[PDB]
RNA sequence: UCUGAGAGUUUGAUCCUGGCUCAGGAUUAACGCUGGCGGCAUGCCUAAUACAUGCAAGUCGAUCGAAAGUAGUAAUACUUUAGAGGCGAACGGGUGAGUAACACGUAUCCAAUCUACCUUAUAAUGGGGGAUAACUAGUUGAAAGACUAGCUAAUACCGCAUAAGAACUUUGGUUCGAAUCAAAGUUGAAAGGACCUGCAAGGGUUCGUUAUUUGAUGAGGGUGCGCCAUAUCAGCUAGUUGGUGGGGUAACGGCCUACCAAGGCAAUGACGUGUAGCUAUGCUGAGAAGUAGAAUAGCCACAAUGGGACUGAGACACGGCCCAUACUCCUACGGGAGGCAGCAGUAGGGAAUUUUUCACAAUGAGCGAAAGCUUGAUGGAGCAAUGCCGCGUGAACGAUGAAGGUCUUUAAGAUUGUAAAGUUCUUUUAUUUGGGAAGAAUGACUUUAGCAGGUAAUGGCUAGAGUUUGACUGUACCAUUUUGAAUAAGUGACGACUAACUAUGUGCCAGCAGUCGCGGUAAUACAUAGGUCGCAAGCGUUAUCCGGAUUUAUUGGGCGUAAAGCAAGCGCAGGCGGAUUGAAAAGUCUGGUGUUAAAGGCAGCUGCUUAACAGUUGUAUGCAUUGGAAAC
């Protein structure tokens, strides 16, 4: 939203990438990536889901799996 | 809109006219004393000062201060 | 939470059967090993202050049936008074309503006592209690309504109830009275509370 | 099934909004509040039956996809459609699964004009007209045969599977499988997985993701190993062979040819024949 | 009054009509719970007469609460 | 005493200086996955951005004339007030834009000022005059309104008289810039209402009003002290500094002005710039202190901005006026309404801050002898798991452990697993039956009993009886009321740090992740299944603050080899400073007094069944004064 521009990591397998979407941000730290200590939230208005996932349903914004 | 606001406005327009009238009656006699520094003019000024103080147009402290200033000049005479 | 699932699971894992040898009884297997898919000879080397403190705290809050937040809340309540906080804290814990009911044998388990209290069948000094969180003082009386004494289950539990010298029971009238603070030998010696006291580093 | 609180009543006059309190049998007004009411709802105060109507209209349905340009404007446009649907319950908007974009319907050009004006004035979201989309189901034409191999060593142990699948398309009969393995070239335990191995993969098309329909699949020959060669090898080989068959077969598309009843007075009949 | 909802606790105070509700008060008379049907106000009845004689009349709701104690019976005669 | 926890991370290996991350509490939190309730608090820090509509100060006929209408022959009874006049409006309500200094916190001095109504009692409420709305008519007018001439009353206005008492001046006297008092010169106050009694006359009860006079109270002014960063900001300042005279706001004061001048502040850091509501208080640790100054309580100020004046006792005035400024809206185009940081609510922003809610039931406020009117102050209800407490989502019995799954995967078996299959019991909740609150005991209204100057009268004070007093709510809650295990669990993680592991896939590809660091071939580090562990109607997640971190160190580090002695000398201010004798008591220690608001914390206790929450008692600290001590 500010004039600055930020590098972030896209978590998980798969992508919801179109290079045109406004999306929210997440904290955290990933020291392997040079210059990337910011993250994109997975499971919001954009980057909505990771499939096959049945664990770690705090990130990835995946609905609880039931039969 | 407040009905009491406009009511008090139309009231204090007339009140302001009357207060300006009394203030000018005071000041013209104050000028008269400045011209004729005598006992009669001071008596008139203090009568008018009491009249304003009776209703409350001039605070008693202000009236006391101005009458002290005038009585000092009269005593110097 | 308040329910731990299978009671035998906790007893087998933590080596503490609430009934002397009934919750780790030969019920298809008689073993002290922890349950799960990894039943096997293992070298126990992580058993230290961290591990033992967690074990004592978990056993405490599972035998007492109290959630962690309530448990620290009662600890803070104990902190307000002065003296030997360990023994006094344990006495305050033993003065819990469902624990007293279980020690009287009026309810087979603390969970059964919780069910009895919450459904509203326990009377305390002209006041019926609905929340299973009550601390009793010496000379405090507990009554069971005529409506709630018609059940073969509760009568069978009463006839096979737990004996406790520190309180007075009238089974012919279904009356209980908290006589005095239970003595150290009258308290369960399975758990050592000092480690749990040292677990409090929120000061 | 809820009690709404009538806050205030008002009649929209020629130029003024006269706020009134009492309404008798014969007068009409509007209510402020009740911000979730849908047209056609009836209001009840003294326990009367509701006069809810559902069989008084006809469908002018003509699907027209509206392509989005900015995703934020699309998200606001979704709320705009939600806030405009109750305006006309007979106004239709579809949400295509393959292309998750709005599909407007209306009664002609002026209908689209008034709807787009409603979107672009109150919500200030302006969108350019695109082009409609169709389901466009898929089949294909007969092919000779397909092979499938899968050999791996990953995990400290390999996985092995060899299958021969011959992929037969149809036009009326859907997915069906016939087994012909004789001679121990595959154990029976992996017969049923392959039955599920093909059909689950059949729903993917090599053109635009339209599922492949009305196909027959069969197994003739295969190969495996000793205690290795677990179940998943043949299951994935079936899907790989299915995809290869669907790709190399030069598939064919199908669209529903709608039967049109053109009803006209006895004035444009010859002109209708000429136009068709 | 103050306190949690469904628990009216109005501390008895001497009020000059210019002050806002439960703001900076001149002097608290005591405490009284209207729900309990029993006299519980902590009053000295000496400083109360001091405030009565220095003006700034407190709430009227407690005047009756002072008629039961006989404050008027002595106040009206101490006026003379 | 309040009261103290560490681990890992450099190396072939060892130690040391230091850093980093984790281990825990809290939010004016939110996101993501789910989601039962009760109790209770909280719910725009961003745009003090613009904002439709209703409320957010109205009241007084026992103030007045008059106006209209329901009865009545009229008279008059009955209902209301358009206006004048009176009180109220400056307080409540809301924000923190702006404000870096007596604004804030605190004690004095006001011999520097006032305070309507409340509290104190006393002189009095004497006699006249003039208009004026209201009303009518004419004009400008579409109305909105404005202009012109007559008509009308007052607790409205204006002379005069009395003025003990008051102000002013003079003579005398008290006292250390003022005090009390004797005489004299001068000056000025109003209005009756309502009711009762009385043939009248007149008298009485209350109110309204003037004067005088006690507190209390609010505001204002001066004061020492402490109360952000910033020197990679050395000069700042011209009514400034000071004096004489005069005027002026409540006052003293260049506050302002006429004249004379030249200083004042200032390296103990002014001035400059950024930021900023402050305090009590919220959290953190034992503390030094840091953190945040949600709500709250007080103080501070503006109300779209810049100014100005008036009424008023107090305003430069949340929704007063005028002017200038940006906009909306209406206009018949002539000109007009103006300003939701009031309750709401919306456009937008953001992670987000809510019903376009009820009643003033209760308190309060504003007003009126009164029936009492208003009250989006105030107290309830609604939404939201934002947060805290409690509470269910069953319990008893029931196996070498049913089935199936998972695993060694043998033709042992373990595992899930008293979980279950299944039998009894049981109802907080889901569910009908009955019952049903405390909260007015606020007061008033009507009757009586006693009280008093007066009693010729009712009113003034205290009691007793009946009248009513709820927005809440048939709510809470209760009673074998009926049926009923039935009506309600997900969450993160298991290589270690730091309790909790095995199987399949996987080939530096995927991906994990707070760190060490994992994955290019049997991966307990990844993805999944199962198992397991920990929390829970919440779990994680980030932001951010205290602890660990004593890791800016009086408490609580060093400067030879891990960072660090100016290259040396001279040296001011300032800091530190030998003893003996005497004094003083400024620092210092102690005794006493008053203040340091409530709320909050600490300890004790009380109640809503009980925690949460509320309430009660005690409770520090600092300030000034009084009195001691002379060991520094």
């Amino acid at each position: 939203t500010n004039g600055f521009e930020v590098l972030t990591y896209i978590p998980g397998e798969g992508h919801n990438l179109q290079e045109h979407s406004v999306t929210l941000l997440r904290g955290g730290r990933v020291k392997d990536l040079p210059g990337v200590r910011y993250h994109i939230v997975r499971g919001t208005l954009d980057t909505v889901g990771v499939e096959k996932r049945r664990q770690q349903r705090s990130a990835y914004g995946a609905k609880k799996p039931k039969a | 809109n407040i009905k009491s606001n406009e009511k008090r406005l139309r009231q204090n327009i007339k009140r302001n006219l009357n207060n300006k009238g009394q203030k000018t009656k005071l000041k013209t006699n104050v000028k008269n004393f400045h011209k004729e520094i005598n006992l009669d003019n001071l008596g008139n000024v203090y009568s008018q000062a009491d009249r304003l103080a009776r209703k409350g147009i001039i605070s008693t402290n202000r009236a006391r201060r101005l009458k002290s200033r005038n009585v000092a000049v009269l005593n110097k005479t | 939470m308040k329910y731990t699932g299978s009671i035998f699971k906790r007893s087998r894992r933590l080596g503490f059967s609430l009934l002397e040898n009934n919750k780790e009884f030969s019920k298809g297997k008689k073993r002290k090993t922890i349950p799960g898919q990894h039943g096997n000879r293992f070298r126990s080397s992580t058993m230290s202050g961290y591990a033992q403190q967690l074990q004592e705290k978990q056993r405490m809050q599972y035998m007492y049936g109290i959630t962690d937040k309530q448990f620290r809340r009662l600890f803070r309540l104990v902190l307000k008074q002065r003296g030997n906080l360990a023994v006094n804290l344990f006495r305050v814990l033993e003065s819990r309503l469902d624990n007293i009911v279980y020690r009287m044998g009026f309810a087979p388990t603390r969970r059964s006592a919780r069910q009895l209290v919450n459904h509203g069948h326990v009377l305390l000094n002209d006041r019926t209690v609905d929340t299973p969180s009550i601390i009793l003082n010496p000379g405090d009386k507990v009554r069971l309504k005529a409506k709630t004494i018609k059940i073969p289950i509760v009568k069978a539990a009463s006839e096979s109830g737990v004996v406790s010298p520190f309180v007075e029971t009238n089974n012919k009238t279904f009356e209980g009275t908290y006589v005095r603070f239970p003595e150290r030998s009258e308290l369960p010696a399975g758990i050592n509370e000092s480690y749990v006291v040292e677990w409090y580093k929120r000061l | 099934n809820k009690k709404e609180r009538v806050s205030r009543l008002v009649k929209m006059h020629a130029q003024n909004r006269n706020e009134i309190e009492e309404i008798r049998a014969g007068d009409i007004c509007a209510i402020i509040g009740l911000k979730d009411t849908t047209t056609g709802e009836t209001l009840v105060d003294d326990k009367i039956d509701v006069q809810l109507e559902a069989m008084q209209f006809a469908q002018p349905v003509i699907s027209l996809a509206v392509e989005p340009k900015t995703k934020a404007d699309q998200e606001k446009m979704s709320i705009a459609l939600s806030k405009l649907a109750e305006e006309d319950p007979t106004f239709k908007t579809f949400t295509d699964p393959e292309t998750g974009q709005t599909i407007i319907a209306g009664m002609g050009e002026l209908h689209l004009d008034i709807l787009v004006d409603r979107m672009r004035r109150e919500f200030k979201v302006e969108v350019n007209v695109g082009a409609p989309q169709v389901s466009f189901r898929e089949t294909f034409n007969k092919e000779s045969e397909v092979e499938g191999k899968y050999i791996k060593q990953s995990g400290g142990r390999g996985q092995y599977g060899h299958v021969k699948i011959r992929f037969e398309p149809n036009k009326d009969k859907g997915f069906e499988f016939v087994d012909k393995i004789v001679g121990g070239r595959i154990p029976r335990e992996y017969i049923k997985p392959v039955q599920a191995g093909l059909e689950n993969a059949m729903a993917s098309g090599p053109l635009a993701g339209y599922p492949m329909i009305d196909i027959k699949a069969t197994l003739f020959d295969g190969s495996f190993h000793e205690v290795d060669s677990s179940e998943m090898a043949f299951k994935i080989a079936a899907s790989l062979a299915l995809k290869e068959a669907g790709k190399v077969c030069s598939p064919v598309l199908l669209e529903p040819i709608m039967a049109i009843e053109v009803t006209v007075p006895e004035q444009y009949f010859g002109d209708t024949m000429g136009d068709i | 009054r103050m306190g949690r909802v469904h628990y009216p606790t109005y501390r008895i105070v001497a009020v000059d009509s210019r002050v806002k509700r439960d703001g900076k008060y001149i002097a608290l008379i005591g405490h009284l719970n209207p729900a309990l049907k029993e006299n519980k106000c902590k009053i000295d009845e000496a400083v109360a007469l001091e405030w009565l004689n220095k003006g700034a009349k407190p709430t009227d709701t407690v005047r009756s609460l002072f008629s039961q104690t006989g404050l008027w019976k002595k106040f009206v005669e101490s006026k003379k």
